[PDB]
């Protein structure tokens, strides 16, 4: 019944000198949307270093013991069978 | 005196025809800039062809292209300006038929 909305911007949270980085942003959809991340054109898949989480329509990736390879710009797609939402945010490690 | 910056647009992103497409874009900028959408240097409209709408706050701007065409695939250019400076970025939208 309703195509994916991006409520707030996506954010990249780092403090200065910092080892970890968590991205999240609010999205909302009717169905409840299927939400990714992309780097490089290429999914972000779980793992060790790369955590994905969802609270309701709060969506997050976290990345754990920030190398110089992980920066760059990240896409997060929100997909239902009614359409798609894209918004990306850099990330520069330091 | 901030000139105005495009957080992050993606280069690419492709859309089945007959969905509806949004494309969100954070940004900065001291005074808030005004925000240009464009195709091939015209600027784009709010509710164009009654399918394309275009929704501005104070950082954030969304495209969003509903009940997406063939003819729809094209370069899209977001450009800001304020007292202190611009900035732009494209993104080529592919639909897939």
């Amino acid at each position: 019944s309703s195509a994916p909305r991006f409520l707030t911007r996506p954010k990249a949270f780092v403090v200065s000198v910092g080892k970890d980085a968590t991205l999240s942003c609010q999205i909302v959809g009717n169905p409840t949307p299927q939400v990714s991340w992309e780097k490089d054109q290429q999914p972000v898949a779980a793992g060790a270093r790369f955590r994905l989480a969802q609270d309701g329509d709060l969506y997050r990736l976290t990345i754990l013991d920030l190398a110089l390879g992980d920066s760059g710009q990240y896409v997060c797609r929100a997909r239902n069978a009614i359409g798609e939402a894209f918004a990306a945010v850099g990330l520069q490690v330091d | 005196g901030i000139p105005p910056k495009i957080e992050a647009l993606p280069s690419d992103i492709s859309i089945d025809e007959g969905k509806v497409l949004t494309v969100a874009c954070a940004f900065t900028g001291e005074p808030t800039p005004e925000v240009t959408w464009s195709c091939g240097g015209r600027k784009i409209h709010s509710q164009e062809q009654g399918r394309f709408h275009i929704e501005n706050t104070d950082d954030l701007t969304t495209l969003i292209i509903m009940d997406v065409q063939k003819q729809d695939g094209g370069l899209y250019t977001l450009s800001l300006g304020n007292e202190f400076g611009s900035d732009s970025a494209t993104v080529n939208i592919h639909i897939r038929s």
